[PDB]
């Protein structure tokens, strides 16, 4: 039955059942469908005219929240005696959203998805305290956040040819502006992106498992515009992501055990319960105790 | 547009636009082969469908290849050009590549 | 009995006298791809009868330290008959499946047997930050069994698996299980050697026992594929 | 074979082309991986002399 | 609301869909 | 046959084909035509209804995306010892197009264009470390972009009389403020612009090779309204430009070969494949050799 | 040029630039079993594009002391491709063919062939008593050549040989020559593995001749099967 | 979309033209 629902169902007065050839709290968990039992049908009830919405568990609203999908801290300043391992005014992040557990725990609940994504980039800045530095006072500056899809290359340098973004999608912001704010697509090459993949990227036998190729987003360079200054400063940039016409398919058990990395299913849970791999419910002394007991 | 296919070494500009074929004393022979590729260095990165879709990310459609014989009218020969979707190894044979 | 139902699905048929009903996943049936979800242009091969019919995986014993068994389609139907042999000859599948599952025993035997159709169930490891490997996923015909039923061999809980198109084998009620899957999956066709779209596994809940003579216990599978389309042909790849 | 007569070259050329149908598509524009810059182009700083 | 943006992926939420079928995954039998 | 196309075509069924007389897999590749042959009339095909729209490649959406047009860094501080070669205070620049490779590549694809400009200016300032100077802190900075067309005198001080601007289009903006922005409208003395120009620009035998007098723009100068201070700055002004309302008429083959100059299109190549003068594509082995075989 | 002709059978195609006619054998198409002369009451698979196709053969060196070659079928066609595979795993086959003869030379060469399609072409041996054995009879893709080409190789004469659905490749006329056979049997169906319905005889009547430098000139053989049909479906037997 | 200024030449990128003549390219043949 496809309806429209709006309010939680109303209940309906019973009365005295006494009928042969009816059980109805009598159910047949093989067949692999839930009870249909009625509490008109378990016990004698009344009218009750319900008049809760159900609006707040609207998949949209349950998903459409931004949350974080990246973080990346970095120093602006001289980077000439720095090694070939920092982030020298600038930084590359592979877009993914498994990375921080809430959200990724929430987009888990589903085997596809299908959502157009919102970005909302917020950056502050702090004095470096390294040496003798003093707090000096937190400059204004000016970043490029470039959105480099799969197949473009990405720079190399804070003032590579790259950041000139000919066709790359680029948004240029200050600290002292609101934090910006862009919408992409649904990118995915199929009708909807795969949560889960149980397959493998490429067509030899060293490819990925898990990662599904047609969901690959690209990369997103972001870069201070200015050129660095006689102190040096710590940047942090935060990246949000709030879907939203969303569309969600095959609902999931969640998660209980906690996640190890990124590129996998990979679990080991905690040494004791709960969550554990053993004991994910903690435990209690017996199937005849309960914790809190009202004891008067 | 043309095909780059001789992009091999002892072949000097126009020489990499024309794949040059003799006659051979033994049956079923591999005259070439196209990777087709165009999002990575090959025969199909400098033309106008290669060079105008290496400004996008993704695509989709149905592609046509076109292949003429220049030698003398009074040449004569018969070839078998072959298409072989993913999955596997390139075909060596043409008993393998005819499927 | 509780239940009677008759499969035929080709030059094939089953029979169970003792059953529940049958699922159809996501109360949904398998249909051939219509033009309008189309995207290959190739005109498609539809073998039908030679493709669409039960394929019987070999037998499990079950045991009481028994932790669960999973195959994952299309890789265990792959390199068995026809189906077998469009799978290697072309780039691209689609297909259903009616899955059968089959156990008996005595009135004297207990046991439940969760039979659940997992959409991509994508494995994860246990104690490594490695990935699973090509051989930990693709077992071809003789599948796998569960290191950690409990989690699903995946983090997520077992409790919860009654999400997913699933029956039960309860030695008390019945000895086999039906389920009926559409095609699933975000293309309208893919690569039969690389992804697989469905895992049907079966967990022992509830552990097999009695007191009478004991006897071997098996399970089997029978999986008919349904309205299998392929296109790409070319030579034989495996 | 490629069959030919004494008094024609015994080595005949083909060559190859490329295009799209109608059925073609592209989306998703980028920066083509085509074109560089290392440097000012020539006579590119007169420009603000 | 307001969504002066030429694309229509542009918009806001559209937090209006009331239907369901909970009987897909409650009683996915015959 | 001109006609609306907003979605790629659809794919028609086909059967068995075995008729005298027509052969549409033949074509002749000398009248100049390309070939006609349907994926319906080679292979026995499905009815496909496709729904790929067709507006990403659009003229408009291809070449309407703002790109570097300049990028100039000055000294704001006190010029009186400077010599007369740095920008005191101020610059000039002679607009062109060709400049940054990645517009100049994507404009070049057509022999005409006809377009409006839409200029937008971003400015960031640094402190200047010469010597042992402090960070100190940025100043917010007033500047003023003067449009100076053919003609018509530019400024030689940041102080000069020609600032006033009587008539000339002017632009002030603080650095604080969110980039500048203006359009131009469709300048040239001609119906299009000319890419590329296969002339001389004057009536004698000296004057400049391809460079078309009628698409002449003029001059940009940007100054500092603010005067010098006891401290040094570096002020560094990007000019981006943005085509909109565009028509593109004969398009040409993309350039594969390096750029060299600004001022023609003078070729060199890299000095091994790819995009080599001799070997525009990279090597392989033989004819017979793909690199990238999937082997199993 | 004299004629010009396009075959397109599936997911392949071919083009003539200089060919006479197509020969449709008896002036008939090949068609699908019709219920009205049905026999095995099983669904027939009707595999089409996958089956339906042109197969090229190994190339057969045209040579001055050459007396011709012969292919069977379905024989030469059993193992290649997914008609090989439906053949293995079915017990019953039905097919027409649509046959391919591509020979080219210069205009400085002569040449004749006689490209026949015999019905039913039962060998027979020379100078003994006993009959042809099964490998003088079962030779695969690779064919074989004619002992005698002037009596068939069966007593008959090959003067006589043009009452059979035949074409010619005069080399100062045409290099192609095309065959339409339909099914040719007096069963509606057979088991594709202990007869051949047709048999593909090319036969060096006027002999290659040239006094230009000289090159290897090969004859192609490619066959289409059409309108297949597969009954009995079991275990692959090859 | 907005547009109050007096100059036309001063709106918003026009992405509407979706007519188009390939075989002006395709076959400029007779
Ligand atoms: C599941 C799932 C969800 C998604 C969508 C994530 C979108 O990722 C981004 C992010 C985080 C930022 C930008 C971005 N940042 O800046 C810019 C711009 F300024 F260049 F426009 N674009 C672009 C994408 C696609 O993909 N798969
Ligand atoms: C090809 C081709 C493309 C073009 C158009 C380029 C437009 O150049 C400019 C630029 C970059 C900036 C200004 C400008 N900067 O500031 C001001 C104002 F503030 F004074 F209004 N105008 C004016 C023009 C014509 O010309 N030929």
């Amino acid at each position: 039955i496809e309806s429209i629902i709006k309010t939680a169902t109303d209940t309906v007065k019973s009365e005295i059942n006494a009928e042969l050839g009816v059980v109805p709290s009598l159910n047949a968990v093989e067949t692999g469908a839930t009870s249909n039992t009625e509490p008109e049908e378990a016990i004698q009830t009344r009218t009750v005219i319900n008049q809760h919405g159900v609006s707040e568990t609207l998949v949209e609203n349950f998903l459409s929240r931004a949350a974080l999908v990246s973080k990346r801290s970095f120093e602006y300043k001289d980077h000439t005696s720095s090694t070939a391992r920092a982030d020298k005014n600038f930084f590359k992040w592979t877009i993914n959203t498994r990375s921080f557990v809430q959200l990724r725990r929430k987009l888990e609940l589903f085997t596809y998805l299908r959502f157009d994504a919102e970005i909302t980039i917020l950056t502050t800045v702090a004095v470096n305290g390294s040496g003798n530095n003093t707090y000096v006072g937190l400059p204004d500056l000016t970043l490029q956040a470039m959105f480099v899809p799969t197949g473009a290359l990405t720079p190399e340098k804070q003032d590579s040819f790259h950041w000139q973004s000919g066709s790359n999608a680029s948004v240029f912001f200050k600290i002292s502006d609101p934090p910006a704010r862009i919408t992409i697509p649904f990118m995915c090459i199929n009708s909807a992106y795969s949560v889960f993949y149980d397959g493998f990227a490429g067509f030899e036998k060293n490819g990925l498992y898990g990662i599904n190729p047609a969901d690959t987003i690209g990369n997103l360079c972001v870069r201070i515009v200015n050129e660095h200054q006689p102190v040096g400063f710590t940047v942090t940039v935060r990246v949000y992501m709030k879907p939203k016409h969303i569309k969600a398919w095959a609902p999931r058990p969640p998660r209980t055990l906690p996640y190890m990395s990124i590129a996998n299913a990979n679990y080991k849970g905690k040494e004791r319960a709960p969550n554990a791999l053993s004991a994910i419910i903690g435990n209690r002394d017996s199937v005849k105790t309960m914790p809190h007991n009202i004891v008067n | 547009s043309m095909m780059e296919i001789n992009n091999t070494e002892s072949a000097v500009g126009m020489e990499r636009l024309k794949v040059d074929i003799s006659a051979l004393t033994d049956v079923d022979q591999l005259l070439f082969n196209i990777p087709l590729d165009i999002q990575l260095d090959g025969p199909l990165r400098n033309t106008l469908v290669g060079n105008i879709s290496r400004y996008y990310t993704h695509w989709s459609g149905s592609l046509e290849m076109t292949f003429m014989f220049c030698g003398s009218f009074m040449a004569a020969g018969k070839l078998i050009l072959c298409y072989t979707p993913p999955g596997g190894s390139c075909p060596t044979t043409r008993e393998t590549a005819m499927l | 009995s509780d239940r009677v139902l008759q499969l035929k699905l080709g030059n094939s048929a089953i029979v169970t006298q003792e059953a529940a009903n049958y699922c159809c996943a996501y109360g949904e049936w398998p249909n051939y791809l219509p033009d309008h979800e189309a995207v290959a242009i190739d005109k498609p091969t539809q073998p039908e009868t030679a493709t669409d019919r039960f394929y019987t995986l070999k037998s499990v014993k079950w045991e009481t330290g028994s932790t669960g068994w999973w195959w994952k389609l299309p890789d265990a139907l792959n390199n068995i008959g026809m189906f077998g042999q469009n799978v290697q000859h072309h780039y691209l599948y689609r297909s259903g499946f009616l899955i059968h599952v089959q156990c008996n025993a005595t009135k004297f035997h207990q046991g439940a047997l969760l039979v659940v159709a997992i959409p991509e169930h994508q494995r994860g490891a246990h104690n490594t930050n490695t990935s699973p490997g090509f051989d930990d996923i693709m077992k071809g015909e003789e599948g796998g069994t569960f290191n950690h039923p409990y989690v699903l061999d995946d983090g997520t809980s077992l409790a919860c698996a009654t999400i997913f198109p699933h029956q039960w084998i309860n030695l008390r009620t019945n000895n086999s299980a039906t389920i009926v899957l559409p095609w699933m999956n975000a293309a309208p066709m893919d690569f039969p050697l690389r992804h697989n779209q469905w895992t049907l596994a079966i967990i022992p809940v509830v552990p097999l026992g009695t007191r009478t003579t004991s006897s071997m216990v098996p399970i089997t599978v029978s999986i008919a594929p349904m309205c299998c389309e392929f296109n790409g042909l070319r030579h034989a790849i495996t | 074979n490629l069959i030919v007569p004494s008094e024609s070259s015994d080595t005949c050329s083909l060559i190859g082309f490329i295009a799209a149908k109608d059925d073609f598509s592209l989306r998703l524009m980028r920066d083509s991986p085509d074109i560089g810059q290392l440097d000012h182009l020539h006579a590119a700083e007169a420009a603000y002399q | 609301q307001i969504n002066f943006y030429k694309d229509s992926y542009a918009a806001s939420a559209s937090k209006q869909d009331f239907s369901q079928d909970p009987s897909k995954f409650t009683e996915p039998v015959v």
